[PDB]
RNA sequence: GGUUGCGGCCAUAUCUACCAGAAAGCACCGUUUCCCGUCCGAUCAACUGUAGUUAAGCUGGUAAGAGCCUGACCGAGUAGUGUAGUGGGUGACCAUACGCGAAACUCAGGUGCUGCAAUCU
RNA sequence: GAGAACAGAAAUCUCCAGUAGAACAAAAGGGUAAAAGCCCCCUUGAUUUUGAUUUUCAGUGUGAAUACAAACCAUGAAAGU
RNA sequence: AAGCUCGUAUCAGUUUUAUGAGGUAAAGCGAAUGAUUAGAGGUUCCGGGGUCGAAAUGACCUUGACCUAUUCUCAAACUUUAAAUAUGUAAGAAGUCCUUGUUACUUAAUUGAACGUGGACAUUUGAAUGAAGAGCUUUUAGUGGGCCAUUUUUGGUAAGC
């Protein structure tokens, strides 16, 4: 019943997704990816960290579920719900497979050896990569501690090694901190919906200045 | 700028969507067959839809496609049914239009109990010259966007001759 | 159980090159083919007549015959411990030249050319070509290049 | 004027374009190739083909061989030069398509060095025969109808232009079922009134039935005739003569050129548009900026 | 230099949207006796260059346009990879030596060239 | 997508856009747009003669397939197939 | 094993040069196909539900589908792109150049195609290195249970499988 995960813990096989070919798979453990105050500017979160894989190794749906619930707990329980934005950046696609030997008596009841081996699914996990990122949570800078102990809480219900570094970045995003700062200044950004849109020098000045009036316009 | 941007039919397609074959079909068009003075054409059903009683190439349809000085006159006597009066649509978002009829007795034919009784859809299709571009075998191109027919210009000639107007929306 | 037929292990070799599928250039017909000439095996997918066998992709051969849609190609075939020569009827849309024996040829125009300057003017041309060899002795100048100097860099996160 | 198509960029991307005659409606590549490839053992020989194009108020008659930089014209003739062989009014009619081929065949063979044989038909009564070989010499020059896209029609005018080619001397091999004056039952031609439309007998028919049916219409068609002094009775004459001079001199006397290629280069390049800069670009972008910006 | 016919390479040529075009050519355009073809002279067929217009097609230009093309110590000598060691590491995997070496991203520029023939203030 | 009596989410007609998002007997894959698809006309080259060639391979057989020759036919204006 | 024909002939488990073929690794999916997280702005007379309502493609509200631009993440049986290694051909005497014969094939044509006469270019003759000789034949033995290691790799939780 739920075989351990030492056995399906190392990047053997390759991969294997639900599929035309593949199908009759079981869903996922973990289906909530982003959680915390996720309908929030990019403004209003500058700090993050993430947890990082250091290791080319596989992780279990169940173990991207369970480290989702311990370190949105403890985020909620001391800083609040509004408060941080978790974000799970890997998705359990790989399925992994079962040959299901019987388990009374196999003297008549024979199940063939191993003829016919060929598995079936038995769940799903992630294939991940070294430097691979895992669980960000960009919150305001204040909360640090807080976001670090709940990664690093999180960090148990894994295999292998992970490290919660630090970043600039406004860690939704790429684009370095006094970067996004300077082109907040000049008016490059605008606020979509918890991810925010960048002028460019591209399209035609029709879009550009219905969308980016504040960029050039001489009264600010 | 009216030299050659005038709007003219194309063509008028008189269309009776009868339901099965047959005497009702054959009557339908003989109807069409004297009012346009051109031999009809009869379409069949491309599926089967069993609550309609249609069914894969039963000989469904009949239509005829008119032309030139003699569609603008079925057209008159037609628009007459309608009473010079249309909707703020009928008209295509391309600069087309049509109406339909129910006793076609009233653009000329007698009752005539071995023809029998039959509504119409027409369909009036506008152009301005030029549109052999787009039919031709060599050189097919385009019609610009200047010279597209559209809505509103069609809509406005609707208006300005045949003494029509756009009651009901 | 297993599948071994004629275009077995064929699916991406007779893919028909992105944004060039159908309508084939008329200059592909309009190219000569006379005995001797050595040319290139690139199978067509469009044309399924005359088609080589997946072996003779990107094989390169010599045409022994000629004919009204195709020509006869030669090519040198390893079977076990042996080469074995192969006739391949192919049709000329499967079929380009070799740019390789036509550098040879304008190599051979210019070492006669040479071999008769030199003969006249003066002797012993030394018409074969040498590898790459090492480079002489020379003087690196500063005169507004100064040597900059690099050193390691720490290691920085960035993420 | 329309939006809601919208050519996505990946549909723009993943667009792949037709050859460029195919774009402009002027080229069947299928028959190109089925009509321009070579026997592959014969190495070298061009296979020459007729081209016959209609556009309106000309005809277009070319023996054209194909090479790779592109196709080579060995010969060319026209309907507009027919004047000074005595046609001037409907040269794009049935027999001036007739006449176009006669002197594209009389021409090319007086350039090739085959006029003194294969001469060809001087009594044209519309008797379907093909040039038929001479021993003891040459064999007659070999040339294919390129129609284009114009559809094989049983009375029409590249059939017409076939039809003065082979009786000017060429051998153009070709059936009689799309002559005029073949019948759709009975599988054979009619030769009298074949030659009817070589010399007009057609268009006469219709000036004869208009000048005593309606006259108006007769005014202002065929006004050129009235002018000239021509009427239905001497067509066949002039169609005759044009014939005869046609095979007299082929030889292609053009024109004279009248301010030449520089002259005209000068007043096209007047008009026609200089692109522009990229300097000039970033500034009309300048001022954009600070109108749609600034104003004012 | 333009235009036509026939092409070659087949987007620097394609697409969206606006603007221009003298000459010639192309084009739309006019009519239905005859060949011919349609439910329909719309397509096709034929007859007039006559009655009319560049309105469209066409060509060219424009656009901090989309796409496509070229280049780049732009990323990046990164990823990956051939070869090597009684090398590190519980392993997973990793570094190092002799070598080969990308794609995306980024920036910059560009937006058909050309052959044969004929013609054009 | 927008329009047209009964007509409706779907019945027939018209226009627009539509690089294939369809179809091509039957798996899957490739290939195909004035097409290899749909419709129409004509047809039997699904014929004869026996040889060379490619795959499987021993470089045998069978199966299949390719390119010609000598004939005879179909097709179409013809090139050509 | 027997040899045979020759004695630099031609060769090669190798490089270089030129020219090709490939669709793995990588990468990519704000590019196609499939999978996939999140919200944001539009949107219907042509979604559901409730409200102001005797009805109005009459006015309003929530949510779902759609569209648009963004967005996190993937593919052995997806892919625009695309390696390293491995791989085909060539690197000249059976060659190049000039003139010119045969033909029943081919051509509109003594034009082409093939084979050639005759003449011209030779010892840095058309890269590198090596060549314990090159080429050819006959006959016959044993064998036709395999195993291990590095690297790639399938099945399997793994296995001295």
């Amino acid at each position: 019943a739920r075989r351990p995960a030492r056995c399906y813990r190392y990047q053997k096989n390759k991969p294997y997704p639900k599929s035309r070919y593949n199908r009759a798979v079981p869903d996922s453990k973990i289906r909530i990816y982003d959680l915390g105050k996720k309908k929030a500017t990019v403004d209003e979160f500058p700090l993050c960290v993430h947890l990082v894989s250091n290791e080319l190794e596989q992780l279990s749906s169940e173990a991207l579920e369970a480290a989702r619930i311990c370190a949105n707990k403890y985020m909620t329980t001391v800083s609040g719900r509004d408060a941080f934005h978790l974000r799970v950046r890997v998705h359990p696609f790989h399925v992994l497979r079962i040959n299901k030997m019987l388990s009374c008596a196999g003297a008549d009841r024979l199940q063939q050896g191993m003829r016919g081996a060929w598995g079936k699914p038995h769940g799903l996990a992630a294939r991940v990569d070294i430097g691979q990122i895992i669980f960000s949570v960009r919150t305001k800078d204040s909360n640090k501690d807080v976001v670090v102990e709940g990664l690093r809480r999180a960090r148990y219900k894994f295999p292998g090694q992970q490290k919660i570094i630090l970043s600039k970045k406004w860690g939704f995003t790429n684009l370095d901190r006094p970067e996004y700062l300077k082109k907040r200044e000049a008016g490059e950004v605008k606020d979509d919906g918890a991810f925010v849109k960048f002028l460019s020098k591209k399209g035609s000045l029709e879009n550009n200045i219905r969308e980016f009036p504040e960029y050039f316009a001489a009264q600010a | 700028q009216n030299p050659m941007r005038d709007l003219k039919i194309e063509k008028l397609v008189l269309n009776i969507s009868v339901g099965e074959s047959g005497d009702r079909l054959t009557r339908a068009s003989k109807v069409l067959e004297q009012l346009s003075g051109q031999t009809p054409v009869q379409s069949k059903a491309r599926y089967t839809v069993r609550t309609f009683g249609i069914r894969r190439n039963e000989k469904i349809a009949v239509h005829v496609t008119v032309r030139g000085p003699k569609a603008e006159e079925i057209l008159e006597r037609g628009l007459k049914v309608k009473e010079y009066q249309l909707r703020d649509r009928n008209f295509s978002a391309t600069g087309n239009f049509g109406f339909g009829i129910d006793e076609h007795i009233d653009l000329g034919i007698k009752y005539d109990p071995s023809i029998g009784i039959f509504g119409m859809d027409f369909y009036v299709v506008m152009n301005r010259p030029g549109a052999r571009v787009t039919r031709r075998k060599r050189c097919k191109g385009t019609v610009g966007n200047s010279h597209k027919t559209t809505k509103e210009d069609t809509v406005s000639w609707f208006k300005q001759k045949y003494d029509a107007d756009v009651l009901d929306k | 159980g297993k599948s071994h037929g004629y275009r077995s292990r064929t699916r991406y070799m007779f893919q028909r090159d992105f944004r060039k599928h159908g309508a084939v250039h008329l200059s592909t017909y309009l190219k000569v083919y006379k005995v001797g000439d050595i040319v290139d095996i690139k199978a067509n997918g469009s044309i399924q007549k005359g088609m080589p066998h997946k072996f003779y992709q990107g094989k390169t051969g010599v045409v022994y015959n000629v004919t009204k849609s195709s020509v006869g190609v030669i090519i040198n075939k390893m079977v076990g411990n042996r080469y074995l020569e192969k006739r391949l009827n192919l049709r000329v849309e499967h079929i380009k030249h070799s740019k390789c024996r036509q550098e040879f040829l304008e190599r051979v125009k210019a070492n006669a050319a040479k071999r008769a300057e030199a003969k006249a003017q003066g002797v012993a041309v030394q018409l074969k070509r040498q590898p790459a060899q090492p480079r002489e002795s020379r003087i690196v100048s500063t005169e507004g290049n100064v040597p900059q100097t690099l050193a390691p860099v720490p290691y920085e996160t960035f993420i | 004027a329309f939006q809601k198509d919208a050519k996505s960029s990946a549909y723009s991307s993943r667009f792949q374009t037709p050859f460029r005659r195919r774009r402009e409606g002027k080229t069947d590549y299928y028959q190109r190739k089925r009509l321009v490839t070579q026997h592959k053992a014969k190495y070298n020989t061009p296979k020459y083909r007729l081209v016959v194009r209609f556009t309106n108020k000309d005809i277009i008659c070319q023996i054209i061989s194909s090479t790779i930089t592109g196709d080579v014209v060995l010969a060319a003739a026209y309907s507009h030069e027919l004047p000074r062989y005595g046609i001037t009014h409907g040269l794009t009619n049935w027999a001036a398509a007739y006449a176009t081929g006669l002197l594209i065949a009389r021409r090319t063979l007086q350039k090739l060095g085959l006029d003194e044989t294969y001469k060809g038909v001087e009594e044209v009564e519309g008797e379907y025969e093909l040039t038929e070989a001479v021993e003891d010499g040459p064999r007659p020059f070999k040339v294919f109808l390129d129609i284009g896209l114009q559809r094989t029609t049983t009375g029409a005018r590249v059939f017409g232009a076939l039809k003065g080619a082979s009786d000017g001397g060429l051998y153009v091999p070709h059936s009689e079922n799309r002559f005029p004056g073949w019948d759709f039952e009975t599988e054979e031609i009619d030769p009298e009134l074949l030659r009817s439309y070589i010399f007009g007998g057609h268009v006469s028919q219709y000036m004869e039935e208009l000048a005593d049916d309606d006259e108006e219409r007769f005014s202002e068609l065929f006004k050129g005739y009235l002018a000239d002094d021509i009427d239905a009775d001497s067509l066949e004459d002039i169609y005759t003569s044009a014939h005869e001079a046609i095979r007299a001199d082929p030889a292609f006397k053009p024109t004279e050129k009248k301010f030449t290629k520089e002259q005209y280069a000068a007043e096209s390049k007047k008009y026609r548009q200089t692109k522009l800069s990229k300097e000039e670009r970033a500034a009309r972008v300048a001022a954009k900026i600070a109108a749609l910006a600034g104003q004012q």
